[PDB]
RNA sequence: GCUAAACCUAGCCCCAAACCCACUCCACCUUACUACCAGACAACCUUAGCCAAACCAUUUACCCAAAUAAAGUAUAGGCGAUAGAAAUUGAAACCUGGCGCAAUAGAUAUAGUACCGCAAGGGAAAGAUGAAAAAUUAUAACCAAGCAUAAUAUAGCAAGGACUAACCCCUAUACCUUCUGCAUAAUGAAUUAACUAGAAAUAACUUUGCAAGGAGAGCCAAAGCUAAGACCCCCGAAACCAGACGAGCUACCUAAGAACAGCUAAAAGAGCACACCCGUCUAUGUAGCAAAAUAGUGGGAAGAUUUAUAGGUAGAGGCGACAAACCUACCGAGCCUGGUGAUAGCUGGUUGUCCAAGAUAGAAUCUUAGUUCAACUUUAAAUUUGCCCACAGAACCCUCUAAAUCCCCUU
RNA sequence: CUGAACUCCUCACACCCAAUUGGACCAAUCUAUCACCCUAUAGAAGAACUAAUGUUAGUAUAAGUAACAUGAAAACAUUCUC
RNA sequence: CUCUUACUUUUAACCAGUGAAAUUGACCUGCCCGUGAAGAGGCGGGCAUAACACAGCAAGACGAGAAGACCCUAUGGAGCUUU
């Protein structure tokens, strides 16, 4: 509910969009499994989608680390210092691409 | 059971820098398995809370409750423990920082009622915890004055905004 | 094969995390908390209808207060602004009353002028042209 | 009805159904009219002829008797000179 | 599942010790009414709906279905380059290290299933090598099964085994419905 | 003792989170944390601001006097 | 409470031991062996459950018929009562008639 | 399960019980529809279309005498002596298109079926088999394993 | 009506005899 | 911060295999565990009943020694419920295993012990360091309810919308069950942890195999047949029966004992009145001192008295100066065990998430607290009209010359 | 003029009936095979509790309430009161 | 009893020691009128309203206790009697 959760006023970071627009997403850290079945969609994203995504976002540094893991995750770090970790466990390539694009558009 | 209070006297702080302020000495002491009720022991623990080491002993010495002697004995051995072991210069330079009672392990016994019925009574036990901090006791908080009330009220009136608008 | 629930702790905490700010045993005892948490969620859903209802009532009260400062009643201001083909809603008018008093007085004067033009039209037999502010812009 | 017998663990057949009804292999059940041998002196010949007819059962009664009899009575029989042989199969039946 | 027997069993309220007498009178005690102390509601009572072992899960697929499963598994191995054909299973040496290196050199994967025509006529060289290995298993042609083929990455069949498999599997495609079990004598069976 | 591993594993992570809240670790440089490439981050710094920075000049901008003296001290301590 | 504070010891499963490596072997003994032996003859267990399946009532009836004379007096009494209860439950109680 | 009543508790009456009303399967008068059913002789029909079909595929050899053993061996008919079967009956179905000349031994044969066989020059004979011999003649191999 | 007397039920003695 | 929490073993379950077990000395059927004296006493004998038939009265499955099949067939039966063969048929059979439990589980079991009962009998609870305790200032911590650190400020199912702000403002009649309808002052619930409740045939449907054949003898077959998936709860009576155990309480009886001051009369089922026996009335007590008592007042107190000890009568019974008394605190007929998981159309309860369709004329019934068939509702499938309705049409007898209905193309 | 979850507006849409019925998913556990900071595809079953005057255990509430106890002095010898 | 009063003991209340039981959905637990499953601390309209102990009282919480013994129902029992 609203009473049981914190609240804030609408705002931006460094008055973003006033003088110029700066992409608030700063870093993406992917953790994919070479053999993990739950990382099948994550591997598909790396093979064909992350390379094109890096072209469209030169200001975002993307780290893809291939290590054994049961639940693949993507960590998004922003300029204001907020860190958000999202799971891509058993997600298709389209769902991962939508999730990654959602992280890029957030402040 | 838990015995974390006895382990709080084993913390060794790093040496202070020459410019750092003096750190008050903290002494933790307790007595386990006291044949007394924690509810009755709470009033005695509440009474001496915040008092100096000497004033607490004076109040407990002339108190008719049984736990007063037990608490006074705990303070006496805690006061000696501070000077002998915790490097406290003056034995009177202590005040009661924390003092409270806790439930201990109890034994259940049968109480016989009429008509062949019964009730289960417990042989109550309690723990007494005390913390001594070196230095004069902190002064009591002065009562809130009319100036403080008026200043707070005006601050409330100066912090209200136009709600549900731009 | 005997199966037992090994993660019942996490099931309980999903309900108790929403009751942490409650008062009494119903913030820590699941049997009592679950009934109140469900009611809290139901009240949250039903309050969205009242939030819209209360906001419009608040806007009407604020508009009525500002209208009376200019000697106009709320129905006169709202009705005549419609006749001027001005589609400002009550949310904007309430904002204009608080932060743009000079603009709101012009809106009040415009509604007052349109209100007077309606009175002249009613008294007139119809052999006179429409009021200057009574003209309606036709769209096709 | 005995769904699981105590000695074989199999469904049993209610023998009251067997002594009264004939099941054609098409799924129909044939019965005789109740009271066709009772008080014939007070019944008109038109009424008595209807009582002597061999009538069929409806869907509910046919389904009820299927549950009360085992699969032995639903098998296809090739009795020699069977009077009801021609009625065991349907002809020109739609839906 | 066809050869699985579950030995798990629990005692119902009629098999737990005691519980014959009603614990207290039906009315007047102020407590909930109970008729036995071994009821499933009670601590230490019987189990309402628990395992009633031993339980058998025996069922048989049609003979042609189980015969067809071998054909599908054999086809999958050939289609995925997981099937290899050998003239014989004889090895130059009985050292198991030779067989492991041979599979690695030919890229046979982690596990290899070796099938010979008959158990008695298995070469001694391959038997010694496979007995000391865990991922290399030697079975007779009669012992071929879907589970073993699926568990092992690579399937190895001898030329006599291939002819043996074709005769046995294709016999189901052009056979009459049985009048009696095929163990009994037939005019043209076996062979 | 209930059979299983996932429930015990899940509870361990909850305990680790609570321990961090009780005793927060001191903040450390993002470079010391994993997933850091200084050269990659420098290039993205210019691209976010839509500025054609010179890599030679931009890298020297983040080099402070205190860092150089500390780096020299470390080499002397290790005898390099 | 109700959940362990430490991880259980790790589960070490030898996927390639002799039992798992040779599981399923000879399941086609009838098909590939001139039908000399039925695959049901490979089942090892209770003598009243080799190549046979049934519900609880059918198992209790079959066990009493085959090894009822070899059972202990207390075990036989419980089996007899179980058949009586199962007879009443299956043939008299239930949602469907 | 429902709300109360015998439904939820599961104590509803037996199948066929109609709440105390005289049930349908009882109020109907008894008649001898199935009286003596277990003592009626049954004969598996064998149409000349079926017989001609077997010969054209080589499942039944017309150059040798045809009896119950040959019909079962060719999987032409299925005989169940335990189910009161007494052999096969040669029926007249497909007599128009029947052309093979065979020596067939059956248990029953209609007048038209006999004529169709004899038109092509074949011989048809009706022979009786008691239940013991019927099982032996249909499956000789199981009998020969009895040592009798 | 008949007398309705419910005799008291003594709990087992061991539950009130445990010691440290 | 306490209280606590956590654990992996003890062992156990179901099978296979294999046919177990008794005695150092001494004691032990009398009052068992008692060194040493006249016996002649000696075993056999249909189970019943709950329950099902919706009552109940005939009747109602209970290993009887080869898996399968014949077959749920012959047959039996208030020909109802239900019971149920045989001839014949003829297979496999390598103990050392586990999609069994892990301290409320698995045996009741650490133990038939503690404890309870006169007896038969009933019947528990629990443990947790480490390689080393001849390392005990050791093995850190965080986790239920309950508390403490830290009582409380107008107003209200205690929350929600919110808000600069905890409250103040606005909105809001806990939950389950049961009902025509419950905030209901109807039911259950102090709270926490653990435990605790949907078992299966008949067909049908869905998905494979093969196909006039299917199936690893039996069976089915006018596209069938084989295989799989998928539907059927928990607690509770008062009772009935069988076999044991009980007259150390009480009812009465048997053998052999004991008690009854003083006074009057001296004769006493006589009077006054202790011990003693009983329990009239009142108060107190009502989880009490007491599962029937205390205080006072009373009845009897040489008699049909009271009472100690041992014995007898046992539940289809005993015993009874009949109160339906009393028979081990609860006797319209004891208690324990077993049948027994008795039965209950009656009550209560019935455990994860999400969506969808969904309120229904009657008939019969020892039946109206329930069921079965219709009706209604649900799913799947087939193919063709369904609903709304234009004229024309549907009764005379009769006081309401009714609102309407039925039929019905078009649309 | 005010006034609904009616209707319109921006976006989205399977996302408000008891009994009952259909359907899509799924926690934990065991097993096959993967996986290897806790998962996947399947096969299995003692497979999920805010309620049964539910069972067992812990601890509250009533409640520090009801209730319970030791004649007096003294040298602890002794004496005194009843 | 008119018509009660005084004193003593016990209880009582306070201090110290020990320490039960039924009960308990959650309670942040007012009054009036009206309403409503027909008798409201919780709903509607008003009124009242800083917080928190202790001792009394018994009008209410349809107060606690005992799955009403009265009544009816059950094709539920049982004792007794009988042409
Ligand atoms: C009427 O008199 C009824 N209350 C019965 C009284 S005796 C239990
Ligand atoms: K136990
Ligand atoms: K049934
Ligand atoms: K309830
Ligand atoms: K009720
Ligand atoms: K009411
Ligand atoms: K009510
Ligand atoms: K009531
Ligand atoms: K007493
Ligand atoms: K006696
Ligand atoms: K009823
Ligand atoms: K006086
Ligand atoms: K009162
Ligand atoms: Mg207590
Ligand atoms: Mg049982
Ligand atoms: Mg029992
Ligand atoms: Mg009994
Ligand atoms: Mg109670
Ligand atoms: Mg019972
Ligand atoms: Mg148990
Ligand atoms: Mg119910
Ligand atoms: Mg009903
Ligand atoms: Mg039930
Ligand atoms: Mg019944
Ligand atoms: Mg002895
Ligand atoms: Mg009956
Ligand atoms: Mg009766
Ligand atoms: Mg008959
Ligand atoms: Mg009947
Ligand atoms: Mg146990
Ligand atoms: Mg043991
Ligand atoms: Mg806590
Ligand atoms: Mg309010
Ligand atoms: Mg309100
Ligand atoms: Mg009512
Ligand atoms: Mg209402
Ligand atoms: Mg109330
Ligand atoms: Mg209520
Ligand atoms: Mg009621
Ligand atoms: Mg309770
Ligand atoms: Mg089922
Ligand atoms: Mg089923
Ligand atoms: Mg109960
Ligand atoms: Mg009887
Ligand atoms: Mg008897
Ligand atoms: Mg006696
Ligand atoms: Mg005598
Ligand atoms: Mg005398
Ligand atoms: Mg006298
Ligand atoms: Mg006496
Ligand atoms: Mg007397
Ligand atoms: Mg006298
Ligand atoms: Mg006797
Ligand atoms: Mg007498
Ligand atoms: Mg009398
Ligand atoms: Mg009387
Ligand atoms: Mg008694
Ligand atoms: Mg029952
Ligand atoms: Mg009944
Ligand atoms: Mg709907
Ligand atoms: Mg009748
Ligand atoms: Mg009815
Ligand atoms: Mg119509
Ligand atoms: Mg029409
Ligand atoms: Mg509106
Ligand atoms: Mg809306
Ligand atoms: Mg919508
Ligand atoms: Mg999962
Ligand atoms: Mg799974
Ligand atoms: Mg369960
Ligand atoms: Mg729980
Ligand atoms: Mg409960
Ligand atoms: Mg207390
Ligand atoms: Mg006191
Ligand atoms: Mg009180
Ligand atoms: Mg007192
Ligand atoms: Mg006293
Ligand atoms: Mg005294
Ligand atoms: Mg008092
Ligand atoms: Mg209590
Ligand atoms: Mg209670
Ligand atoms: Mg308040
Ligand atoms: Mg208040
Ligand atoms: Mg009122
Ligand atoms: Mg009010
Ligand atoms: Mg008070
Ligand atoms: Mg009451
Ligand atoms: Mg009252
Ligand atoms: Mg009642
Ligand atoms: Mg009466
Ligand atoms: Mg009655
Ligand atoms: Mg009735
Ligand atoms: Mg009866």
């Amino acid at each position: 509910t609203a009473r049981g959760t914190p609240s804030r006023f609408l705002a931006s970071v460094l008055h973003n969009g006033l003088g110029r627009y700066v992409q608030q997403l700063q870093r993406l850290s992917f953790s994919v499994s070479r053999d993990g079945a739950s990382s099948r969609g994550a591997r598909e994203f790396v093979e064909r989608e992350v390379i094109d995504f890096a072209r469209r976002n030169p200001g975002v540094v993307i780290y893809v680390n291939s290590r054994p893991c049961c639940v693949p995750r993507v960590v998004a770090e922003y300029l204001n210092g907020a860190v958000r970790e999202e799971s891509i466990h058993c997600k298709s390539v389209e769902e991962i691409s939508t999730l990654v694009q959602k992280l890029a558009d957030q402040s | 059971i838990s015995r974390k209070w006895e382990k709080k006297n084993k913390i060794v702080y790093p040496p202070q820098l020459p410019g750092e302020p003096r750190r008050p000495a903290e002494i933790y002491h307790c007595r386990r398995q006291i044949k007394y009720s924690k509810d009755k022991m709470w009033y005695l623990a509440k009474l001496i809370r915040g008092m100096s080491i000497d004033q607490a002993l004076a109040q407990l010495e002339f108190n008719d409750k049984k736990g007063a002697k037990i608490i006074k004995e705990v303070l006496l051995e805690a006061q000696d423990m501070a000077v002998r072991d915790h490097n406290v210069e003056f034995r009177s330079n202590l005040y009661i920082a924390e003092s409270t009672s806790g439930r201990g392990q109890c034994l259940k016994r049968i109480r016989y009622h009429g008509r062949g019925r019964f009730g289960i009574m417990e042989k109550v036990y309690c723990h007494y915890f005390v913390k001594l901090v070196e230095g004069p006791p902190p002064p009591p908080e002065p009562p809130k004055t009319a100036v403080a009330h008026a200043k707070e009220y005006i601050q409330q009136l100066r912090s209200r905004t136009i709600v549900h608008t731009l | 094969l005997r199966n037992r629930v090994t993660d019942r702790y996490f099931r309980i905490q999903e309900v108790l995390k929403h009751a942490r700010h409650f008062r009494g045993r119903k913030n820590r005892c699941y049997r009592l908390a679950v009934r109140t948490v469900i009611r809290a969620f139901v009240k949250c859903t039903k309050a969205r209808y009242l939030k819209k209802k209360n906001m419009r009532t608040l806007w009407i009260n604020r508009i009525t207060a500002a209208s009376q400062e200019h000697g106009l009643k709320y129905p006169a201001l709202i009705g005549n602004l419609v006749k001027c083909q001005v589609e400002l809603n009550r949310k904007v008018l309430a904002d204009l009353a608080i932060y743009e008093p000079k603009t709101f007085k012009s809106l009040a004067a415009l509604a007052s002028r349109r209100r007077h033009e309606g009175f002249a039209a009613a008294l007139g037999d119809g052999k006179e042209p429409e009021g200057i502010f009574s003209r309606v812009v036709q769209y096709h | 009805l005995t769904y699981f017998s105590a000695r074989k663990g199999k469904r049993k057949t209610v023998k009251a159904v067997i002594d009264r009804f004939l099941r054609l292999h098409c799924g129909l059940w044939v019965r005789r009219k109740a009271g066709y041998k009772k008080k014939l002196w007070k019944k008109t010949p038109a009424r008595k002829k209807r009582l002597r007819e061999f009538v069929f059962c409806n869907k509910t009664q046919s389904k009820l008797l299927d549950k009360m009899t085992t699969s032995f009575w639903k098998r296809r029989n090739w009795y020699v000179d069977d009077p009801y042989q021609k009625y065991h199969d349907r002809t020109n039946l739609k839906v | 599942n066809f050869k699985r027997i579950s030995y798990a069993k629990t005692k119902t309220r009629a098999e737990v010790r005691g519980g014959g007498r009603k614990p207290w009178p039906q009315k007047g005690t102020g407590r909930a009414r109970h008729g036995s102390i071994r009821s499933p509601l009670w601590r230490g009572g019987g189990v309402a709906h628990g395992p009633r072992g031993p339980t058998s899960y025996y069922y048989m697929l049609p003979m042609k279905v189980r015969a067809l499963g071998l054909k599908v598994a054999l086809t999958v191995k050939l289609a995925q380059d997981d099937l290899h054909i050998m003239d014989s299973l004889e090895l130059p040496t009985g050292d198991p290290q030779y067989l492991t290196e041979l599979a690695h050199y030919r890229r046979w994967g982690d596990s290899v299933l070796l099938v010979d025509l008959t158990h008695e006529e298995m070469p001694q060289s391959i038997v010694e090598a496979t007995s000391r290995l865990k991922t290399f298993n030697l079975i007779p042609a009669v012992g071929l099964n879907v589970h073993s083929m699926l568990k092992h990455q690579t399937l190895v069949l001898t030329l006599p085994t291939v002819a043996f498999l074709e005769d046995k599997l294709l016999w189901q495609d052009s056979r009459y419905r049985p009048l009696y079990p095929f163990s009994l004598p037939y005019s043209d069976f076996p062979r | 003792v209930k059979k299983g591993f996932r429930a015990a594993f899940r509870f361990q992570k909850e305990l680790e989170r609570q321990r961090l809240l009780r005793c927060p670790p001191p903040p450390v440089r993002r470079s010391e944390k994993p997933n850091w490439d200084y050269h990659a981050e420098i290039q993205a710094f210019g691209h976010r601001l839509q500025e054609n920075f010179s890599l030679d000049l931009l890298k020297t901008a983040f080099v402070n006097s205190c860092y150089i003296k500390s780096e020299e001290a470390k080499r002397q301590q290790l005898g390099i | 409470i109700g959940i362990r504070l430490t991880l259980p010891p790790p589960k070490v499963v030898d996927r390639w031991n002799e039992k798992r490596a040779m599981f399923g072997v000879y399941d086609n003994i009838g098909i590939l062996g001139n039908f000399e032996k039925h695959p049901k003859e490979l089942i090892r267990g209770p003598i009243w459950l080799r190549g046979w399946k049934g519900n609880e009532l059918q198992r209790c009836i079959r066990k009493r018929k085959m090894v009822g004379s070899r059972m202990f007096a207390d075990d036989l009494h419980n089996l007899n009562k179980r058949i009586r209860y199962l007879y009443k439950h299956f043939n008299r109680h239930g949602k469907f008639r | 399960r429902g709300h109360k009543g015998e439904r939820q508790r599961g104590t509803r009456p037996r199948l066929g019980f109609e709440g105390g009303q005289t049930p349908f399967y009882i109020r109907i008068p008894k008649y001898g529809f199935n009286e003596g059913h277990s003592f009626r002789r049954q004969y598996k029909p064998l149409s000349l279309n079926r017989l001609q079909y077997l010969i054209d595929l080589g499942r039944v050899d017309p150059s040798q005498p045809i009896d119950l053993t040959q019909l079962v061996n060719g999987r032409g008919v299925t005989i169940q002596p335990l189910k009161r079967d007494y052999g096969v009956q040669l029926v007249e179905e497909g007599a128009d298109t029947f052309t093979a000349k065979v020596n067939i031994e059956v248990q029953l044969a209609s007048e038209l079926a006999i004529a169709a066989i004899e038109k092509n020059g074949g011989v048809v004979t009706t022979a009786f088999y008691d239940p013991r011999s019927l099982d032996i003649v249909c499956k000789p191999v199981p009998f020969f394993l009895r040592g009798q | 009506t008949k007398k309705r007397f419910t005799p008291p039920i003594y709990q087992p003695k061991f539950k009130t005899e445990k010691e440290f």
